[PDB]
């Protein structure tokens, strides 16, 4: 008997038995969340454990079989998952002092307090109260006595337990034979394949690398007015050639500079679509709102929603007794049930968010014919990406005139599309450089190039150098600044975010050259073209059946990233940012403080 | 004048499971589809060797009543010449078959929240099923050569496991009962005609 043959029953005999008790261990969750009680908790973990326990058990009974002996892709792929023999490598005191750190270094970011030098009294924690100062104030002062806070109490207890778990963690990797814990995050975007299709793992580091590069352009000018423009509000403290100081940018650690509309607005007068005042006045609800964009997805040629999704799905916000957990999401809870779960105000916001997520179920059904292991996106990247496409068509001026939301002659101008521009860049563009400097330190982290002592200098100095930003006071060794983003004090990788912004604009242009619009390709819309969604259906369904290169290259022609269509998405803002700023200066200077 | 029995077979409180396959012979009476020909509750009426038609003029040696509950999907393997889990182990049609295979739904009798754990199938076995053959036995599959020795081992299985049915499933995953009438006929006087 061939391995071969000994592995496919195997095999089947692991499928049936994990999709029953997957189910029920979601089908718990589910209960908990929309009705919170404390019975509710108390099932779920209970049954949690016992498909903890069955995939354990299983993955350890097939370390024994030889990866090499299989000779069809479509097993390897599946075995390959099965074996990834992930943490249990290390010794049980080990493991056992990683959890606990892992866990204290959770609870001291929920629980953290930061309080105002001036009142003592006052005290608060970060979701409610210090992120409104971030967010919407407009006092130097007000400002700075919060971004130091968070980081002087939070942060500083939290250094010395990063220290251990860098060692750890270095440790586990090193044992599953991966060089060092960054690598073993990179893995991710490996594949090994026969034709051309396949991707090493150092690869990634310089591809992102050639990609910022191209970017670099845009970022420079992009900067530069919005130093113009923060210099008239708060005329004394920012110089003209160097950089900006960072408690001013819009919140607590800089990820998005979308908050910052109000004061760079180009063109001001003018105002901007919104639908909302409309659809009360046609006494929309939220179940419409839900069945517009059922018809949306059924234009281009998806399939309509079940049965289920419109009777066991929560799309209100629940009425009388019950408490519910309040963010929008979309679960597969498997063997068939597709749910949704919301509080639908009629909003346009809302509008735009069913949407989104409606994709995200959209490319679950899709998947549903392959086998257990391989029913997952691509690469991580392209789930959500997906989701994305979808909106951006939405909220085109041309397709809210057909829905009848919109009045029947607007016509817009100049101005309102460079305004609309704008904004989406302060969120796209903006994000795509720090994502890359938080990547890279750690990742060097871990690597042993930055030793222990440095680690908080070379934050700084790289800040200054690629994203242009500086202390507003100086911070020692104690500190450990990195630390307080919640992604990096909750183990998770950071890299999926530059990667799905690359891809999403790719996809959108090849979408829409199918669908022959002329024109700029910010006014693209994919409405109403069957043949759109046929190719996308293509890819839809491999699921991780083939490797990543392979599906995207099915859609859009090529095999790697590439940022050109980013950048001709943005190019009508370039020309007249580049008038504007003429006579300003462009670039920064590495040399000046506030620090004074 | 004796009308045959095959009412009281469809509204029956519950059925075998699939590899529990029951038969019954109907003969020495009248037999009329007349009544269901009309009435189209279910999905499928899908019949092979005889058109539904106005075509019981003809007669039949015996009549067998195959009746059992499935998963949706395999609905389609109930057919002549398919090869599918439940074609391989369970219940087979020889591809000349003639007689009707008719199905429905029946989430609503049959599911039961918590689950329902009474119908089973077999998911491997040694080799494949003859025609119209059945196995019940319950020994342990063995993958592995070396011996099982009748424990549970490595490469070492039972052969059944349970649908489980639940209510919140897709429609592919959903319950389905399938009655199969199957009219036999040989070299006999045939009283089984259903004028
Ligand atoms: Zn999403």
């Amino acid at each position: 008997q061939s391995t071969e043959d000994l592995v496919n029953t195997f095999l089947e005999k692991f499928n049936y038995e994990a999709e029953e008790l997957s189910y029920q261990s979601s089908l718990a969750s589910w209960d908990y969340n929309t009705n919170i009680s404390d019975e509710n908790v108390q099932k779920m973990n209970n049954a949690g454990a016992k498909w903890s326990a069955f995939y354990e058990e299983q993955s350890k009974l097939a370390k024994t079989y030889p990866l090499e002996e299989i000779q069809d892709s479509t097993v390897k792929r599946q075995l390959r998952a099965l074996q990834h023999s992930g943490s249990s490598v290390l010794s049980a005191d080990k493991n056992q002092r990683l959890n606990t750190i892992l866990n204290s270094m959770s609870t001291i970011y929920s629980t953290g307090k930061a309080c105002n030098p001036s009142n003592p009294q006052e005290c608060l924690l970060l979701e409610p109260g210090l992120d409104d100062i971030m967010e919407n104030s407009k006092d130097y002062n007000e400002r700075l006595w919060a971004w130091e806070g968070w980081r002087s109490e939070v942060g500083k207890q939290l250094r010395p337990l990063y220290e251990e778990y860098v060692a750890l963690k270095n440790e586990m990797a090193r044992a599953n034979n991966y060089e060092d814990y960054g690598d073993y995050w990179r893995g991710d975007y490996e594949e090994e394949w026969e034709n051309g299709y396949n991707y090493s793992r150092n690869q990634l580091i310089d591809d992102v690398e050639h990609t910022f590069t191209q970017i670099m352009p845009l970022y420079q000018h992009l900067h530069a007015y919005v130093r113009t423009k923060l210099m008239d509000t708060y005329p004394s403290y920012i110089s003209p050639t160097g950089c900006l100081p960072a408690h001013l940018l819009g919140d607590m650690w800089g990820r998005f500079w979308t908050n910052l509309y109000p004061l760079t607005v180009p063109f001001g007068q003018k105002p901007n679509i919104d639908v909302t005042n409309a659809m009360v006045n046609q006494s929309w609800d939220a179940r419409k709102i839900f069945k517009e964009a059922e018809k949306f997805f059924v234009s281009v040629g998806l399939p309509n929603m079940t049965q289920g999704f419109w009777e066991n799905s929560m799309l209100t916000e629940p009425s009388d007794s019950r408490k519910v957990v309040c963010h929008p999401t979309a679960w597969d809870l498997g063997k068939g049930d597709f749910r949704i779960k919301m509080c639908t105000k009629v909003t346009m916001d809302d509008f735009l968010t069913a949407h989104h997520e409606m994709g995200h179920i959209q490319y679950d059904m899709a998947y549903a014919a392959q086998p257990f292991l391989l029913r997952n996106g691509a690469n991580e990247g392209f789930h959500e990406a997906v989701g994305e496409i979808m909106s951006l068509s939405a909220a085109t001026p041309n397709h809210l005139k057909n829905i009848g939301l919109l009045p029947p002659s607007f016509f817009e101008d100049s101005e309102t599309e460079i305004n609309f521009l704008l904004k989406q860049a302060l969120t796209i563009v903006g994000t795509l450089p720090f994502t890359y400097m938080l990547e890279k330190w750690r990742w060097m982290v871990f690597k042993g190039e930055i030793p222990k002592d440095q680690w908080m200098k070379t934050w700084w100095e790289m800040k200054r150098n690629i994203v242009g930003v500086v202390e507003p006071v100086p911070h020692d060794e104690t500190y450990c600044d990195p630390a307080s983003l919640f992604h990096v004090a909750n183990d998770y990788s950071f890299i999926r975010y530059y990667t799905r912004t690359i891809y999403q604009f790719q996809f959108q242009e090849a979408l829409c050259q199918i669908a022959k619009h002329e024109g700029p390709l910010h006014k693209c819309d994919i409405s109403n073209s069957s043949e759109a969604g046929q190719k996308l259906l293509e890819m839809l369904k491999l699921g991780k059946s083939k490797p990543w290169t392979y599906a995207l290259e099915i859609v859009v022609g090529a095999k790697n990233m590439d940022v050109r269509p980013l950048l001709n998405y943005f190019e009508p803002l370039f020309t007249w940012l580049k008038e504007q700023n003429r006579n300003s200066f462009v670039g920064w200077n590495t040399d000046w403080s506030p620090y004074a | 004048t004796n009308l045959c029995p095959f009412d009281e077979v469809f509204n029956a409180t519950t059925f075998a499971s699939v590899y529990a396959w029951n038969r019954k012979r109907i003969s020495n009476c009248v037999a009329d589809y007349s009544v269901l020909y009309n009435f189209a509750p279910f999905f499928a009426f899908k019949c092979y060797g005889v058109s539904p038609t106005k075509l019981n003029d003809l007669c039949f040696t015996n009549v067998y009543a195959d009746s059992f509950v499935i998963r949706g999907n395999e609905v389609s393997q109930i057919a002549p010449g398919q090869t599918g889990n439940i074609a391989d182990y369970n219940y087979k049609l020889p591809d000349d078959f003639t007689g009707c295979v008719i199905a429905w739904n029946s989430n609503k009798l049959d599911s039961k929240v918590g689950g329902n754990y009474n119908y089973r199938y077999r998911l491997f076995r040694k080799s494949n099923l003859k025609p119209f053959e059945r196995d019940i036995s319950t020994e342990i599959y063995q993958a592995g050569n070396k011996p099982c020795n009748g424990v549970a081992g490595v490469n070492c299985y039972f052969p059944l496991q349970s649908y489980g049915f639940r209510p919140t499933y897709g429609v592919g995953h959903q319950p389905y009962r399938v009655v199969v009438l199957s009219f036999e006929l040989l070299h006999a006087p045939a009283t089984v005609c259903g004028p």
